[PDB]
C-alpha cells in the first residue's frame, strides 16, 4: 500500500544557544506514555504547486517558535526528566501510495489509516535519541497528499498539536506568497524505565462511527451533547470514571482532566443518573503527585478509568493549503490503557466517536449498538 | 634548500637615451593583476547540520559499526565547527542516497549563486569575461563544470575555459596563480575563478574510521572571483595580486600518500588519511613559509637571519589560514607566534561555514572585510594545503579601504560572532 | 630613431614555442579485441537486451575501427568490474610508459621539468595525475602542475594552448603535456543504447609531449606551435547537452550522444575553420601540407573531407588512426601526426593543422610547422605495422 | 569448493587477416560430438612467481601459432562445418579452491576433478559464439595452481591437445627466461543435433578409475608389446561382438582407428584367443562416408562399440613449470556413446584405466574385476 519511505530530519532554521533547556511540568510527565496521531488528506486540487522542497522550508522557519519541540529527552540527577534543546529536530518521512485519493475515501475502513499515513515510534528504549515529532508526507497517483504527524504527548495535548499544524500551513502559505519570513484520574504502572509505551494486557482495538445531528438529537430524549453521549456509551459499556475537556501559539497540556469514583450499580441505573453524574480540575492533584516522586514514577491517564475525551473543539480542520481545508483530518491517541477510552471528533452536523476496547468488549460494544 | 628557492625568485623580483631607458622598463614590467570583487556562497538555512542531528544520523546509519559512531563523534567534538555550519540535501536523508542528478543539482545551485553575486556586484557582462577557471576536487561531470557556467551565462566562443580537478583544497590559489599568468599574456582582459567543494559525491557511504574524518568536516560553500589587469579597473579594485607561492611535496612517498582516495574492504570509495598527515602538514607548510619569507620579511629580518646562519608577524596585517583543520590553525598559531585576534578569521570561518575545501580563504577574507579592519595599503597572507600534499600561499594588498556591506556571507552573523569556541564541545 | 623602431618590436614580440618530442603509448597485444570477440562479450554480456547488442553490432560494422585496437585487462572480463585500483593501474601503465619514452627520447631531466600539464576527461583521482607523474620522477616542489578534468576529447590542443601561454610568462622553461583517457572508469555497464556508443569506439592510447622556450632547442625540435584556435558552443543548449553524461534507469552512469550530434558537429567545425582562414590562408587546403582530424568517428572524417575537398592522400594520417588504434580521445591527433613521420613525409617547413573535438562541443585547433626534416625511427607506435598499414577498409566489416 | 570464478577471453596476439579459414576433415566432422578434458595440478614449489597475467600473456603469444583453435564455428552453402579464423578467441577461467593440493590429492577418488577443475561447455546450440577451447587456471590456499582444458575433438585428438599445452608451458618459460617473442564399422550414425553438438545417451553414464600397477600387469598376463591389448582383451571379457580400438597413429586428429565384429561368445572364449583377434585404419572409408553425406550427417565415435582408447604414449605429464612436471595430470574424454569406452594412460611403470559405462554396469564391474 505504501511503498518509496524516505527518512530525513528537520528543524529549526536558527540556532537556539547552548544551555537553553525546557522543564517538563507534572502534567506533561504524567502524559509522556501518549502519543497524539493526525492525519489529514487533501485532493490534487489543493496540494497544487506543493513539493517536498517547499513543506521542508516551511518546516523549517516553523520549528523557529517551537524549537523545544525538536529537543531531546535527558534526565537530571535527581531522575526528572526535561528537554535539552539541542535542535536535533523532527523525523521526516516521504511516501508514495499506488491509490489516489478518491480510492483511497472510498473504502469505508479508515481504521488502517492511522497506521499507513503516519510514521510512530515511542521516545525510547534510548531517550537520547528519540525525536518526539514524526511528519509523514505521502503522494498519491492522483496528485492528492497527505500529512501525518505523531506528536509526544509531553509536548502537549491535542489542541497544542491542531495549532502546530495549522501554523505550519499557515507559514507554508506566507513562503509561498511573500518569500521566506490523591488522584483517581491517574493510574500508577509498572516502571518502564526509559521505554516510554503503554502496557496491556489484552490487544486494545478502535472502532469509529460518525452519528448525525438527527440521532443525537434522538438520544437526546432523557454542553449537554457531550454528557449525554458519554452517558450513553458509559452505560452501554456496563465504576471509575474520567473526563478530559478543553482548558481555558503556546504549546502546553492545558486539558481539564476530572474523575468520579461510583460505589452504585452503573448497570442498572437511569441515563439521567449517569447524565447527572458526569455534567456534576486535578491538575493539582497531579502536580503533586508527580513532584513527591522526583518525576521518577510512571503514570497513565488515558485508559485509567474509562476516559472521555472532547476534542469537538479541537481544529482538527483547520490545516488549510492554498486556501482549502483538507478533504479528511483525523486524530487519535496512540497507548491506551486496558479500561479504554472514547473520543469525540467535531465531524458535519453532529460528531464522531471513536472507542478503544479490548476486541472483545468491541464485538459486544458492536452487538449492544446493533439495535440502539 | 626553499630559503634558497625563495633568493631566487628575489632575484628576478627586486629588478621589478631617456626613450630607451624608459622603454626597456615599460615593456618589460608585469602587468598588474587586481581582485576587483568575489561573492561567496551564502548556503540557506535549510541545509544546516548541528551537532546532534549528525550524531543521531551517524548513530541510525552505522548501526553495526559503533566504533565508526564513536571516532565520528570523538572527530566533531573537538573540531571547532559551530551549529550553523551546512550540508547539501542528499545527505539529509537518513540513508544518504548520492547521486549524480543531486550533484548536478548542488553544482548549480552554489556556483550559480555564487556567479550571480559577482556579476550583480560588479556589473560584469558575461561578453567581457575572457578567461574562466574553475576548480572543484572531486565532481568533475563530462560537460564541465566550466562549460555549464558558459552554457548558463553565454559566454563567448573564444572563451579560455579551464577545469582543474582532483587538485585538493590548496586548488583555489592554484587557480589564482593560473590566473595570474593568463592576465600576463593577455591584456585588457578578465578572468573569472570558481572555486567549490560538491559535497554529495564527496560524501563516504562506508564505515571505516581512516575514510570518515571527511564526512565530518567538510561542508556547503563556494566563491567566485573576479580578476583584472584592465587600467579602468585599477581604481575600484579591491586588492593587487602581489605574490603566489606554490609548493609540491608529492616526490616525497609519505606526503603523495597522506590523502588518497580509493576503495575500502567494502568497494566503497572514499579518502584515506594517513596517520603522519600532521608530519605530513607541518613540513609542508615549513617548506613553503621558508619558500617566501624572503619575498615579504623585512630587510631587517632577512639580515638578521643571514647573520644567525624570522617574525613573519611583521610582514603582514592579516592572515587567513585555510580552516582544514583546528589543529592546523592551533600549530600555525603557536610555530609563528601569532595573536588570537590574528587567527581570528580563521576560527570564526572554521565554527560558522565548517571546512569549505577551497572557499574557505575567501569566507575568511570576508570575515576580515566585515569587521572592517581591511585598511588601503594592508596586507593579506593567504595560505592553503591539501592532497598530494600541495601547499599554496598568496599575498594580496589592498588597494583601497573596504567599506561594510549587506551582500556578504556574514552579514547576518558578524555582529555576535567573534564567540567563545570551546576545547571539547558536549552532546 | 631606429631603438624605438627596432627594441619596441623586439620586446613585443612572442617566445617561439617548440615541440621538442612527443612519445605515444603502444597498448600490449594482450589488450587486443577483435571485432567478432567483442560481439561475443556483448552478447554474453547483454543476454537480456538484444536490441542493445544489435545497435552495438550496427554501430562497430561501420565504425572504420580495425582489429587491432585494444582495451584495458578490467574490460575483458566477461562481465567487467571497473574498481578504482584497476583504473589507477592502467593510468599508471599508459602514463608512465609514455614519460619513460619522452625521457628517454629527449634526454631530458626530471628536475629540468618547470611546467606540468595532465589532461583526462573522465578518471580523476583525488590525489591528481600530475600529482602521480610528479611522486613518480620526483619533480620539483615549485612545479607548475595543472590536472584538467571533464573537458573531453578536445582538451589536449586545450593543454597545449595553455602551455604556450605559460610559455610565453616564464622564460627558459619546459612544459610537459599527457593526454590520456584512461578506459577502465569509461566504461557504460548498463544496456541503455544512447550511451553504448563510446564502449564501442575508445580504445587505449595516451601521448606525453615536450614543449619549451629554450634557444638550445631551437634547432633540434621536431615543430613550431604557429596557433592554436578555440571554439566554445557551451552557449547553445543543443550544443551542451548533446554529449552529457547522467545516469540512466538502472542508475548507471554513462554518456548519452544526442540524435542531432553530427549536426552540431558540423556547425563547431565550420566555426572554427572560419577563425583560422584569416589566420593562415593567403581555398583551406592548399595553405597546408598535413591534416590531422581528430579520429572521433568515421562520419566526421568524412564530413571534413567532403566539405573541404580533401583527397584520399590528406585524410589517409586520420583513417589509418581510426583503424589501427581506434579512437583514443584527445592523444588520437599525435598517433596520427606519428603515421605522418612515419612514412617520411614531414619535410622541413611544411604546415600542419590539427582539429579535435568533444564534449560541450569545444572545437579546437592547432598549426603546427615543421621545423626540421623528420627520418624514420623504430621507437614509435606505428613501427611494426607502418610498411602495410595504407590498407583498404571496407564500408561494412561484416561479422 | 570452488568458488570466486571470472570469466574472460584470451587469443592470437597476432591479426589473422580477412577471409581466412580452416578446413575440418571428415575425421574432425565424425570427431565433433567428443570432447577432451584434461588437468594438471602443480604445488606451491612449481608455480612460484606465477600470476594469471603471465599465464595470459603466454596464452596471447601461444595462440599465434594455433590461430585456428580460436576461430568460430560456420556452415558452408552444402551445410559443411568449417572454422572461420575471426580470432574470437578461447574462454579463460580464474578460480579459487579453499583446500590445499595436499587434502585434494589425499582424498581418495579422484572422480570430481574433471567436473570442478576443467570449465567445459559444448558447442552449440549456436555454433558462431561456442569457443572451442576452454582454459581454467584453479588458484589453492598452499599456493598450488591447477591449470584445466576443455578441447573440442574437431581441433584434434588426445596427443595434439598436449603437444599444445606443452608449448603453452615452453611459451611461458622462454616469456619469463627471455621476455616477450564399404560401410565403415568404428562410427554409428545417430539422431541429427543440427548445431548442438552433444552426444545423447538414453542412459547415466559414469567414469571409474583405478591404477593397475606394474606387477598386477604380468599377474593378469600369466592367465593365458601388447600389454594394453591384454588389458583390453581382460576388460573385454569382463563386460561380455562389436569392437573398437583408437591407438597413436600442428594439430590434427591423426588417430589410428580399428573395428573388428565378432561372432565367437566374448564370454567363453581364452584371454589369448581375444588378445590375437584384438592385435591382429579406418579413415578412408570414414572419410568417404562422411563426403557421401555433404558433411551435415552426424557420427558418434567414441562409445559407438566398446572403445578401447590407448593414450599410454600421450605425453600427459609434459607441461612443466619452473621446470618441474605436474604433481597429478589426467585426461578423459567427454561425450561418450551409450557403449562406452576404456581409456589406458600412462602411470610410470603402470597404467592407469578409466571405464566409462552405465552405471548399473560399473557396479556390476566394481565386483566382476576383483575376482582377478
Ligand atoms: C536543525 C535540524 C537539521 C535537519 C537536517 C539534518 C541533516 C543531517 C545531515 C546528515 C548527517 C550525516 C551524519 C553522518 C552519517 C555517517
Ligand atoms: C583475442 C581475444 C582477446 C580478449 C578480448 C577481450 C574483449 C573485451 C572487450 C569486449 C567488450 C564488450
Amino acid at each position: 500500500l505504501i511503498h518509496s519511505i524516505r527518512l530525513s530530519s528537520v528543524g529549526p532554521g536558527k540556532a537556539t544557544g547552548s544551555d537553553v533547556v525546557h522543564e517538563l511540568s507534572g502534567m506533561d510527565l504524567a502524559m509522556k506514555l501518549h502519543y497524539l496521531k493526525g492525519f489529514y488528506i487533501f485532493r490534487s486540487h489543493a496540494v497544487q504547486g506543493l513539493s517536498v522542497k517547499l513543506i521542508k522550508e516551511s518546516t523549517f522557519y516553523l520549528f523557529n517558535n517551537y524549537y523545544w519541540t525538536c529537543a531531546r529527552l535527558r534526565r537530571s540527577d535527581s531522575g526528572r526528566p526535561y528537554l535539552k534543546c539541542n535542535d536535533c529536530g523532527a523525523r521526516f518521512v516521504e511516501a508514495q501510495c499506488d491509490k489516489t485519493v478518491d480510492e483511497l475515501l472510498e473504502m469505508g475502513d479508515y481504521s488502517s489509516f492511522p497506521n499507513l499515513l503516519v510514521y510512530h515510534q515511542p521516545i525510547g528504549p534510548d531517550l537520547a535519541f528519540s525525536p518526539p515529532i514524526y511528519l509523514q508526507v505521502t503522494w498519491f497517483k492522483c496528485g492528492g497528499m497527505s500529512l501525518g504527524m505523531s506528536w509526544a504527548h509531553i509536548l502537549g495535548d491535542a489542541f497544542s498539536a491542531c495549532e502546530f499544524i495549522n501554523k505550519m500551513g499557515q507559514v507554508l502559505t506566507a513562503i509561498k506568497a511573500n518569500g521566506p519570513p490523591d488522584p483517581i484520574s491517574i493510574k500508577w504502572v509498572d516502571p518502564v524505565g526509559d521505554h516510554w509505551v503503554t502496557a496491556n494486557n489484552s490487544k486494545m482495538d478502535t472502532f469509529s462511527f460518525h452519528l448525525t445531528d438527527s440521532r443525537i438529537s434522538h438520544l437526546q430524549s432523557n454542553i449537554p451533547v457531550f454528557e449525554s453521549l458519554c452517558a450513553i456509551i458509559w452505560q452501554c459499556v456496563a465504576n471509575n470514571v474520567t473526563i478530559c475537556k478543553k482548558g481555558s501559539g503556546n504549546l502546553s497540556n492545558g486539558q481539564i482532566i476530572s474523575a468520579f469514583q461510583a460505589d452504585f450499580s452503573v448497570m442498572e441505573a437511569d441515563l439521567e443518573k449517569l447524565a447527572k453524574v458526569l455534567c456534576y480540575d486535578e491538575r493539582s492533584r497531579i502536580e503533586e503527585t508527580m513532584e513527591k516522586g522526583n518525576g521518577v514514577a510512571d503514570y497513565i491517564v488515558y485508559g485509567a478509568n474509562l476516559t472521555f475525551v472532547n476534542w469537538e473543539d479541537a481544529d482538527v480542520y483547520g490545516l488549510e493549503l492554498n486556501g482549502e481545508k483538507a478533504d479528511f483530518a483525523s486524530f487519535s491517541i496512540q497507548g491506551v490503557g486496558d479500561e479504554g477510552a472514547v473520543l469525540v471528533l467535531p465531524g458535519g452536523k453532529g460528531r464522531i466517536l471513536k472507542i478503544i476496547l479490548p476486541e472483545d468488549q468491541i464485538l459486544k460494544l458492536k452487538t449492544e449498538l446493533k439495535m440502539n | 634548500k626553499y630559503v634558497k628557492l625563495g633568493y631566487q625568485y628575489l632575484v628576478n623580483h627586486i629588478l621589478y637615451l631617456i626613450i630607451f631607458i624608459a622603454t626597456v622598463y615599460f615593456m618589460s614590467k608585469p602587468r598588474h593583476v587586481y581582485l576587483v570583487d568575489y561573492a561567496c556562497y551564502k548556503p540557506p538555512v535549510t541545509c544546516r547540520v548541528p551537532f546532534a542531528t549528525f550524531m543521531e544520523h551517524s548513530r541510525l546509519i552505522l548501526k553495526n559499526n559503533p566504533k565508526s559512531v564513536e571516532f565520528q563523534m570523538r572527530i566533531l567534538e573537538r573540531s571547532g565547527l559551530g551549529e550553523e555550519t551546512c550540508l547539501p540535501p542528499a545527505i539529509h536523508y537518513i540513508p544518504p542516497t548520492p547521486t549524480m542528478e543531486a550533484a548536478r543539482g548542488e553544482a548549480e545551485l552554489v556556483i550559480f549563486s555564487a556567479m550571480d553575486s559577482l556579476l550583480q556586484k560588479t556589473g560584469l557582462k558575461p561578453k567581457d569575461i575572457d578567461i574562466l577557471i574553475v576548480n572543484c576536487s572531486l565532481f568533475s561531470p563530462t560537460p564541465s563544470l566550466s562549460a555549464m557556467v558558459i552554457n548558463k551565462y553565454k559566454l563567448r566562443s573564444n572563451i579560455k575555459s579551464f577545469n582543474l580537478s582532483g587538485m585538493g583544497c590548496s586548488a583555489g590559489l592554484i587557480s589564482i596563480d593560473l590566473a595570474r599568468d593568463l592576465l600576463q599574456v593577455h591584456p585588457n582582459s578578465n578572468a573569472v575563478v570558481v572555486s567549490t567543494e560538491i559535497i554529495t559525491p564527496n560524501y563516504y557511504q562506508g564505515n571505516e574510521r581512516a575514510m570518515l574524518l571527511p564526512n565530518c568536516l567538510f561542508r556547503m560553500g563556494g566563491a567566485a572571483i573576479l580578476l583584472s589587469n584592465r587600467r579602468r579597473n585599477r581604481s575600484r579594485a579591491k586588492y593587487r595580486l602581489v605574490h603566489v607561492v606554490r609548493t609540491h611535496k608529492g616526490a616525497d612517498d609519505k606526503a603523495y600518500r597522506c590523502v588518497f582516495e580509493e576503495e575500502d574492504k567494502e568497494g566503497k570509495v572514499g579518502i584515506s588519511l594517513s596517520k603522519d598527515l600532521m608530519a605530513i602538514a607541518g613540513e609542508a607548510l615549513k617548506s613553503n613559509i621558508t619558500t617566501i619569507g624572503p619575498l615579504v620579511l623585512p630587510a631587517s629580518e632577512q639580515l638578521l637571519f643571514l647573520m644567525t646562519l624570522p617574525d613573519f608577524k611583521q610582514a603582514f596585517e592579516h592572515f587567513c589560514i585555510h580552516a582544514g583543520g583546528r589543529a592546523v590553525i592551533d600549530e600555525l598559531q603557536k610555530n609563528l607566534q601569532l595573536s588570537a585576534e590574528q587567527v581570528e578569521a580563521s576560527r570564526m570561518t572554521l565554527h560558522r561555514f565548517g571546512n569549505t575545501s577551497s572557499s574557505s580563504l575567501w569566507y575568511e577574507m570576508s570575515y576580515i572585510e566585515e569587521k572592517g579592519r581591511m585598511k588601503k595599503g594592508d596586507r593579506v597572507w593567504q595560505i592553503a594545503f591539501g592532497s598530494g600534499f600541495k601547499c599554496n600561499s598568496a599575498v594580496w594588498k589592498c588597494n583601497k579601504t573596504i567599506k561594510t556591506t549587506t551582500d556578504n556571507p556574514w552579514s547576518d552573523c558578524i555582529d555576535r560572532y567573534p564567540v567563545h569556541i570551546p576545547e571539547i564541545v558536549k552532546l
